[PDB]
RNA sequence: GAGCCGGUAGCGGGCGUGGAUCCCUGGAUGUCCGAAUGGGGGAACCCGGCCGGCGGGAACGCCGGUCACCGCGCUUUUUGCGCGGGGGGAACCUGGGGAACUGAAACAUCUCAGUACCCAGAGGAGAGGAAAGAGAAAUCGACUCCCUGAGUAGCGGCGAGCGAAAGGGGACCAGCCUAAACCGUCCGGCUUGUCCGGGCGGGGUCGUGGGGCCCUCGGACACCGAAUCCCCAGCCUAGCCGA
RNA sequence: CGUGGUUCGUGGAGCCAUGGGGGAAUCUGGGCGGACCACCGCCUAAGGCUAAGUACUCCGGGUGACCGAUAGCGCACCAGU
RNA sequence: GGCGAGCUAGCCCUGGCCAGGGUGAAGCUGGGGUGAGACCCAGUGGAGGCCCGAACCGGUGGGGGAUGCAAACCCCUCGGAUGAGCUGGGGCUAGGAGUGAAAAGCUAACCGAGCCCGGAGAUAGCUGGUUCUCCCCGAAAUGACUUUAGGGUCAGCCUCAG
RNA sequence: CAGCGUAGGGUUAGGCGGGACCUAAGGUGAAGCCGAAAGGCGUAGCCGAAGGGCAGCCGGUUAAUAUUCCGGCCCUUCCC
RNA sequence: AGCCUGGUGUUGGCUCUUGGUCGCGCCUGCGUAGGAUAGGUGGGAGCCUGUGAACCCCCGCCUCCGGGUGGGGGGGAGGCGCCGGUGAAAUACCACCCUGGCGCGGCUGGGGGCCUAACCCUCGGAUGGGGGGACAGCGCUUGGCGGGCAGUUUGACUGGG
RNA sequence: GAAGGGGGCCUGACUGCGAGGCCUGCAAGCCGAGCAGGGGCGAAAGCCGGGCCUAGUGAACCGGUGGUCCCGUGUGGAAGG
RNA sequence: CGCGGGGUGGAGCAGCCCGGUAGCUCGUCGGGCUCAUAACCCGAAGGUCGUCGGUUCAAAUCCGGCCCCCGCAACCA
């Protein structure tokens, strides 16, 4: 659950590569690798509290798609439900088709 | 980022000036405080619609005077009063100049705000002025007898 | 088509040409546990709500029915209703994760290997698939699969080792739906409008670029036609004749 | 910028994918032909579906220069006992 | 990747157990003492990881046992025995992990890294083993180089064909 | 002869124990939080006992059961 | 792994304060020496002033305090040079620039203070209040410390090693 | 009877090769006449491809530097070889 | 090899800027106070200012070639 609620960006797995030596393109004999290990790369997840209808709604999104939250907030049309307006603001209003 | 202001500020513009600012400012201050809204393609469209609405129902209000200015600024009404001599027993008020014109040429006016200041006594040829905004000077003759 | 009441004789009884046993298809019944789903729980036990029934029957007990959760849709947040999901399956498949021994006659990059294995998901298959492709021929035309190209091109502590594609030959054969411009409509927001937005319908789907809108021509009986529905042949699930 | 995929182990390193930052355009638009530039060409990304040819064998069948009870399945026998 | 704290270690919740005797702290009361005290003396009292010693928990020395009664036993002897005590029941923590008044102890009778299945037919320049018959020939235990020295590569020496 | 073979018989409860009671460690877990997936947390609640709560004592009887059957005396809860 | 750390995202408001670069504007500079307290080199018989000069008085800055230099003004028609020379140079002016300085704007960087509204904590009470506060936390990235952990290496000959 | 000492000019401490051999497990190491180019010393014959000789040494890989033709991923370049 | 500094007298060392003193301390000598030496006072010694060539009227200055010592920073088949 470290996944963007809007873009669906979720942590990926990537290698940390320890290289040493002078580049070849700088008259070095070339680079050498002293280790390769796995690590996660998490999306830059942040909270976005935004007031909709009468309720406060909180999105967990990548900083990158924060704009999308407020665009999803513009679309307004009758909905006095529970703290679950996002259920409606969500994919219901994302791409739908 | 560009937003549409919904109020004068000092620090930005006023009531409709599309001005860009830090998205942080927008998200955590303006928008939440109704202080403004985002320059959406929609919101921007609806703003032009906003501007045209006024500019129309406004340039129409001026097209109401410039019209009622012409039918009035040249035609003259007569006020026959128990004048005695150069000093009316009664007095023609703005309220009167109204009723008069309503038949003497058949139009309606204020009758308030007419630059009336104090009911007019005595006789002669008077030139007053009217409204609203860029206006018209009405001419009228206070006479004598019935 | 004459025997039968399983392996299984026996004791003690019965059934069959009025067609039994047996075989195939369909249906009925189907305790309790188990995804297990009224609630508990140390699976196969225990304890309930609601409606109905049974016993003299209020207390008690039994019988039938019903009551988990989650998602989607309607719908008035009401409150309901409908639909679905859940779990399992030899191997096969895709995805998310992902070793080490070992090899390098030591060892760390490299190897083993995206293997073993864990997890999720799918289905009789799964994936993939209709060019923002190939790549030097003014060339070819979705994808999958086999042969070949080829141990080539390359990759590589240039070590150990790793190892393509185009093209050619085959199998199979298929191509479609949308989003948007534009138009109609219902609805909601309001700082009421040739306003914005959402919902449905029409429209449109392309690479010799395509579509929308405007005008002109002539725009049609047609002509193509399913991967959908329907019918049928054929096939599977018992058998029969057979010198 | 950080990585994965490809034969490509940073290599002249493109292409496809994308965790981070910045961030367009709508045919005179964009991507690609292995850094880059020009020229000449190829193709139209950011929506979706799509039979068949393919993989497997719990299951039924048919075959064997396959075994024949220390073999063949762990089990020919009430054995995952 | 799973299975294990029904053994053992620690901890958490709720219970239970400790014959009998001995020593006699404080405090208390009274008396003496003083300006008032400290304090002293009696009696009372009944404290303590206090004493002796069963149950209970131990495991000191010796003998026995040694294909045992027993894969930790038996006899005699010995330590603790109101406490950091013993113990039933219900729980929690684990494999580079737990738990440990600390021995690398213990984590289901072998723990310097548990068990099971799997990768797996790991690898083993080492050791052992390698099955009918007859015929002909018939070595080597040296040189070079080798993280090489009981292993190899080339040469040397054997054999077969032309 | 047997704790062995074959066969037949034998375990009787409103009050004893446990359950249509309670909570403990802990476990589970509407709300909620977190995590690539598996899953990990977690308020209330629920589960959880050798703790709390709750009404039976003395005899007789069978080859074998008895606070269970019987006899005597004595109590609990529910319904009306 | 963990921990420290720069850049950047989340991340906003208001200020004061500074640096780099650039354009422009105005000053900046000393050797007797020429008559002097003329920065390099050019152009240069011309000028400057009656679009108010020198001579003075408040004024600011610079100073080798010698003077340099404008602003306010009393001021009312002069005020410079070449020339001649005990000096590389000539010293009206129009210039292109050097060195450094202030000034204005431009593109960027650094710091400090205050604010609150993200983010965090807290308040039997919340659409809110209080505290912290664009810090901290967290994402990506930089470099470092790093037996806490991990994988390994740690030669052969040798009158045994 | 110089390989030793002295002086004069000079740079063959050449380029392109190399018959044939020494040694030798491989790979190496060694000697080398002669031809060609263009030279040096010498009247000449001739000698000269470092040093009286035998130690003064390091496979490959990976890179640096200067050249040069050669390859240059559709083509001209460029990157890189 | 790459980047940055410079050697001044016997020593370190200011003059390196807007081209112009080729300085200060200790050591030794001369001289006086000191019963004394040192302290302490007076004066004085030694610089073609790392190399050469340049742009200016010169120059330690600025450029450039040059040389090592020191300084900095990588790489090593
Ligand atoms: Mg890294
Ligand atoms: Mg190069
Ligand atoms: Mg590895
Ligand atoms: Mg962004
Ligand atoms: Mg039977
Ligand atoms: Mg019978
Ligand atoms: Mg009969
Ligand atoms: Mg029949
Ligand atoms: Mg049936
Ligand atoms: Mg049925
Ligand atoms: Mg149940
Ligand atoms: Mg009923
Ligand atoms: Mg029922
Ligand atoms: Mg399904
Ligand atoms: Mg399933
Ligand atoms: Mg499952
Ligand atoms: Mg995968
Ligand atoms: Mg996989
Ligand atoms: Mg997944
Ligand atoms: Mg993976
Ligand atoms: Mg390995
Ligand atoms: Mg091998
Ligand atoms: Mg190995
Ligand atoms: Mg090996
Ligand atoms: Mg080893
Ligand atoms: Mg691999
Ligand atoms: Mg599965
Ligand atoms: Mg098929
Ligand atoms: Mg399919
Ligand atoms: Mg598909
Ligand atoms: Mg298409
Ligand atoms: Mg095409
Ligand atoms: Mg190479
Ligand atoms: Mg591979
Ligand atoms: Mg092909
Ligand atoms: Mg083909
Ligand atoms: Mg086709
Ligand atoms: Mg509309
Ligand atoms: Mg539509
Ligand atoms: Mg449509
Ligand atoms: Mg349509
Ligand atoms: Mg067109
Ligand atoms: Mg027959
Ligand atoms: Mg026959
Ligand atoms: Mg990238
Ligand atoms: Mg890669
Ligand atoms: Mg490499
Ligand atoms: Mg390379
Ligand atoms: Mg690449
Ligand atoms: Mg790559
Ligand atoms: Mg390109
Ligand atoms: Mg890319
Ligand atoms: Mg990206
Ligand atoms: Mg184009
Ligand atoms: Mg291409
Ligand atoms: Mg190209
Ligand atoms: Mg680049
Ligand atoms: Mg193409
Ligand atoms: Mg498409
Ligand atoms: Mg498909
Ligand atoms: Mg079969
Ligand atoms: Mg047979
Ligand atoms: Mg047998
Ligand atoms: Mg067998
Ligand atoms: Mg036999
Ligand atoms: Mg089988
Ligand atoms: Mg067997
Ligand atoms: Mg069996
Ligand atoms: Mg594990
Ligand atoms: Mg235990
Ligand atoms: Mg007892
Ligand atoms: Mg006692
Ligand atoms: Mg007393
Ligand atoms: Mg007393
Ligand atoms: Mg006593
Ligand atoms: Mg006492
Ligand atoms: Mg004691
Ligand atoms: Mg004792
Ligand atoms: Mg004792
Ligand atoms: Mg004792
Ligand atoms: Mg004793
Ligand atoms: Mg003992
Ligand atoms: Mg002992
Ligand atoms: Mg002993
Ligand atoms: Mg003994
Ligand atoms: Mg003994
Ligand atoms: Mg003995
Ligand atoms: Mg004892
Ligand atoms: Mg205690
Ligand atoms: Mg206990
Ligand atoms: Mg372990
Ligand atoms: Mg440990
Ligand atoms: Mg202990
Ligand atoms: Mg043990
Ligand atoms: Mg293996
Ligand atoms: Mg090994
Ligand atoms: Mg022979
Ligand atoms: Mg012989
Ligand atoms: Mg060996
Ligand atoms: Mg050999
Ligand atoms: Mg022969
Ligand atoms: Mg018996
Ligand atoms: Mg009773
Ligand atoms: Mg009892
Ligand atoms: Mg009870
Ligand atoms: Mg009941
Ligand atoms: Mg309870
Ligand atoms: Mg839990
Ligand atoms: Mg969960
Ligand atoms: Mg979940
Ligand atoms: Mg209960
Ligand atoms: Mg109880
Ligand atoms: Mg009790
Ligand atoms: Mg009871
Ligand atoms: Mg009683
Ligand atoms: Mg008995
Ligand atoms: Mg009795
Ligand atoms: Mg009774
Ligand atoms: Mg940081
Ligand atoms: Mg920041
Ligand atoms: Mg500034
Ligand atoms: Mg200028
Ligand atoms: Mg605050
Ligand atoms: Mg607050
Ligand atoms: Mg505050
Ligand atoms: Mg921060
Ligand atoms: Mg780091
Ligand atoms: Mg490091
Ligand atoms: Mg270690
Ligand atoms: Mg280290
Ligand atoms: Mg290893
Ligand atoms: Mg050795
Ligand atoms: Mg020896
Ligand atoms: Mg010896
Ligand atoms: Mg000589
Ligand atoms: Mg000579
Ligand atoms: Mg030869
Ligand atoms: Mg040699
Ligand atoms: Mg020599
Ligand atoms: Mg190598
Ligand atoms: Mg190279
Ligand atoms: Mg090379
Ligand atoms: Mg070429
Ligand atoms: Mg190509
Ligand atoms: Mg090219
Ligand atoms: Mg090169
Ligand atoms: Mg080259």
């Amino acid at each position: 659950s470290k996944v963007c609620e809007i873009s669906g960006k979720r942590p990926i797995v990537a290698n940390s590569i320890q290289r040493r030596g002078k580049a070849k393109r700088e008259g070095g004999v070339g680079k050498k690798t002293t280790g390769i290990s796995k690590r996660r790369q998490y999306p830059n997840l942040q909270k976005v509290r935004v007031r909709v209808a009468g309720q406060e709604i909180t999105f967990r999104v990548a900083a990158s798609h924060i704009p999308k939250v407020y665009e999803l907030v513009e679309r307004a049309k009758g909905l006095k439900l529970e703290g679950l307006s996002p259920k409606e603001i969500k994919k219901e209003l994302l791409k739908l088709l | 980022m560009k937003v549409i202001l919904l109020e004068p500020l000092e620090n930005l513009g006023d009531v409709g000036q599309v001005v860009d600012v830090k998205p942080g400012y927008a998200r955590n201050y303006l928008l939440p405080r109704g202080l403004a809204v985002l320059a959406t393609e929609s919101n921007l469209k609806a703003l032009e619609a906003r501007i045209r609405a006024q500019a129309k129902r406004l340039a129409e209000r001026k097209a109401e005077a410039e019209r009622l200015k012409e039918i009035l600024e040249n035609l003259t009404l007569t006020i026959p009063v128990r004048a005695g001599e150069t000093k009316i027993y009664g007095s023609v008020t703005a309220k009167d100049i109204a009723e008069a014109l309503s038949r003497q040429h058949g139009v309606t006016i204020d009758p308030k705000r007419l630059a009336l200041e104090k009911p007019i006594k005595e006789l002669g040829e008077y030139v007053l002025t009217y409204k609203p905004h860029p206006e018209v000077p009405i001419q009228l003759k206070v006479s004598v007898v019935a």
